[PDB]
C-alpha cells in the first residue's frame, strides 16, 4: 500500500 | 499542539475500537511507549503522533490486526484485500516481535487458546493460567516466567506445532531470521 495509507 | 486535523482521525479510531480490541493497540504500541500514556488509551496515539511516528499505514496494520477491515474504508478508504497483498512484503513500524504475537493470537480462534494452556500446563506447571486469559494476555503470562524471550521462542513453535498450525510456526521462523535488524543503541 502505501499508496493508500496517505489517505490519513 | 500544532491542531492539525489528524487529531480528528485519531479520535475517531478509538471509539471504534472495542475495549478488547483497544488492548492491543496498547499492546503493540508497548514497545514504542513505556505506558507514559496517562489511564486513557486515546492519548496514546496522541503520544506517538507527536513522536512523528505515526505513519498512516501503521494505523492501517493495527486496525487489520484487531480485524476491523470495515473501518479501513471508513478511516483510510483502503480495500481488505489490498491489505492482504500490501502486508505480504510484511513491513512493520516497530519491531516485529510485538506484532508476530498480536497477528499469531487473531489467528489462533477460541478453542486453540484453551487447547495452548494444556500444553502450557507441562512447561508452566500450572502457573498462574487460566481459560479466561486471552491469547494476547497469556504472550505477558510467560514473560513473568521467562519462558519466551525476543530471540529466542523454541517453545511457541513446539506448542503451536501440536496444534497443528504450521502457518503460525512458519511466520515465526521469518522472524528469528529476521533478527538481523542491525538496531542497536
Amino acid at each position: 500500500d502505501f499508496s493508500r495509507n496517505l489517505y490519513d | 499542539m500544532g491542531r492539525s486535523d489528524s487529531a480528528e482521525v485519531i479520535h475517531q479510531v478509538e471509539e471504534a475500537l472495542d475495549t478488547d480490541e483497544k488492548e492491543m493497540l496498547l499492546f503493540l504500541c508497548r514497545d514504542v511507549a513505556i505506558d507514559v500514556v496517562p489511564p486513557n488509551v486515546r492519548d496514546l496515539l496522541d503520544i506517538l503522533r507527536e513522536r512523528g511516528k505515526l505513519s498512516v499505514g501503521d494505523l492501517a496494520e493495527l486496525l487489520y490486526r484487531v480485524r476491523r477491515f470495515d473501518l479501513l474504508k471508513r478511516i483510510l478508504k483502503m480495500d481488505r484485500k489490498a491489505v492482504e497483498t500490501h502486508l505480504l512484503r510484511n513491513p512493520h513500524l516497530v519491531s516485529d516481535y510485538r506484532v508476530l504475537m498480536a497477528e499469531i493470537g487473531e489467528d489462533l480462534d477460541k478453542s486453540d487458546v484453551s487447547s495452548l494452556i494444556g500444553l502450557m500446563k507441562d512447561y508452566m506447571g500450572r502457573g498462574k493460567i487460566s481459560k479466561e486469559k486471552s491469547f494476547l494476555d497469556l504472550v505477558v503470562e510467560l514473560e513473568k516466567l521467562n519462558l519466551v524471550a525476543p530471540d529466542q521462542l523454541d517453545l511457541l513453535e513446539k506448542c503451536l506445532k501440536n496444534i497443528h498450525r504450521i502457518d503460525l510456526k512458519t511466520k515465526i521462523q521469518k522472524y528469528k531470521q529476521l533478527e538481523h535488524h542491525h538496531h542497536h543503541h
